[PDB]
């Protein structure tokens, strides 16, 4: 019923300027209180801004107002943000919110990725099974996707014969502006050696195909 | 200025639960509207309570707001295994508001899991491409809320680490965290131990996971 | 023309 529905999701370079959009229906937009936070792993939700129906109160948490820039337009019942010089430590899902007591209505999220680093392929290494990643009758074992730009990657074992128990972790970006990944799986011990396990990665963004053999 | 909470708590379903929020500037007071905001799985928000005690049209009887001493407080009555979520609060400081650190609501939907800890040396490849990365894995572990600290010789580490968490598994509601303490080649070649402690509420004492460069 | 209620704000 109603919709909150962001616009302007994507990757800008440090220094560099976005505007993001959030058109709202199923309410009169003209009536509510509008908002902007962002949500960011280890930085919990920061609260950016809000503005009131006739713009002519801006409110802006003290440390984002010298580069962030709050408007709307109530004829197309749009939202915007703005954001200049934009740094490393911008990246995150920014939404939109409608004020009904509280935070009430949400918009779906615009991913911002601040990051100067170029299209990179990953390097994939063996994170390697032994008495040190062994736990009564599992042992652990994985393939490190190291320092690659953009997401995403894909990852299977064994060309996708092994599947239970394994666990691909979300990529996280890097202080380098590249991303890392680990992809896991548990095993019987006994099986080490036994049997072959081969992590297979494709980026797409690099044409990169690897498959990697895991030895203890 | 800046607005704490409990990082973590642990309640059964139908009990009773409360987060408090507190302000480093004074007293929580009627003039910092404290707002009460759910985050779900998917970044699904959703606005519990405004004004310190106004619940947003929709949200349940169950929770409830208050100023409990000097604090903000939400109070969850009759806890549900759907309200195993994270909770922000958020200070309203005459022109803006603040938002506090969150706090990881569970909400036991099984019996308590310890994680099972695994630590990985660096690859001979990676070595050759002049960085080292020491990976520590915890798998399936439940409450999601766990501790892991990187001890170099013996010495806690700081900044030169990233964590990521898998989404709550359907069938067992478990959780598996990874940890990469990176170094450059140098920087990981002038130190000898590289161990990984993790604290957890299943764990009685912190277990350690080491091994010798 | 009556201006008409508006949505209440989070915060006073
Ligand atoms: C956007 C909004 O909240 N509008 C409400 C309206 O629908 C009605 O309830 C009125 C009561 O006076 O207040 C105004
Ligand atoms: C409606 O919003 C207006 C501003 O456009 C005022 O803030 C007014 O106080 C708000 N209404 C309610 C009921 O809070």
């Amino acid at each position: 019923e109603v919709k909150l529905h962001q616009s302007g999701g994507g990757l800008v370079q440090p220094g560099g300027f976005l505007k993001i959009s959030c058109v709202v229906s199923g309410i009169d937009f003209s009536r509510y209180w509008m908002s902007w936070v962002r949500r960011a792993p280890g930085k919990g939700l920061e609260w950016i801004g809000e503005i009131t129906p006739d713009s002519n109160t801006i409110n802006y948490v003290p440390s984002l107002k010298d580069n962030f820039g709050i408007s709307r337009d109530n004829a197309k019942n749009t939202l915007f943000l703005q954001m200049t010089k934009v740094r490393s430590e911008d990246t995150a899902l920014y939404f939109c919110a409608s004020y009904y007591e509280g935070f009430a209505y949400w918009g779906q999220g615009t991913l911002v990725t601040v990051s100067a680093a170029s299209t990179k392929g990953p390097s994939v290494f063996p994170l390697a099974p032994s008495s040190k990643s062994t736990s009564g009758g599992t042992a652990a074992l994985g393939c490190l996707v190291k320092d690659y730009f953009p997401e995403p990657v894909t990852v299977s074992w064994n060309s996708g014969a092994l599947t239970s128990g394994v666990h691909t972790f979300p990529a996280v970006l890097q202080s380098s502006g590249l991303y890392s990944l680990s992809s896991v799986v548990t095993v019987p011990s006994s099986s080490l050696g036994t049997q072959t396990y081969i992590c297979n990665v494709n980026h797409k963004p690099s044409n990169t195909k690897v498959d990697k053999k895991v030895e203890p | 200025a800046v607005v704490t909470q409990e990082s973590a708590l642990t309640t059964s379903p139908g009990e009773t639960v409360t987060l408090t929020c507190r302000s480093s500037t004074g007293a929580v007071i009627t003039s910092n509207y404290a707002n009460w905001v759910q985050e779900k799985p998917d970044h699904l928000f959703t606005g519990l309570i405004g004004r310190t005690y106004n619940r947003v049209p929709g949200v349940p009887a169950r929770f409830s707001g208050s100023l409990i001493g000097d604090k903000a407080a939400l109070t969850i009555t009759g806890a549900q295994t759907e309200d195993e979520a994270i909770y922000f609060c958020a200070l309203w400081y005459s022109n803006h508001f603040v938002f506090g650190g969150g706090t990881k609501l569970t909400v036991l939907k099984r019996t308590v899991a310890a994680p099972s800890v695994f630590i990985f040396p660096p690859s001979d490849e990676q070595l050759k491409s002049g960085t080292a990365s020491v990976v520590c894995l915890l798998n399936n572990f439940y409450p999601r809320e766990a501790k892991v600290q990187w001890k170099v010789d013996n010495a806690l580490q700081s900044g030169n680490s990233q964590e990521s968490v898998t989404e709550q598994d359907s069938k067992d509601s478990t959780y598996s965290l990874s940890s990469t303490l990176t170094l450059s080649k140098a920087d990981y070649e002038k130190h000898k131990v590289y161990a990984c402690e993790v604290t957890h509420q299943g764990l009685s004492s912190p277990v350690t996971k080491s091994f010798n460069r | 023309p009556a201006p008409g209620s508006t949505a209440p704000p989070a915060h006073g």
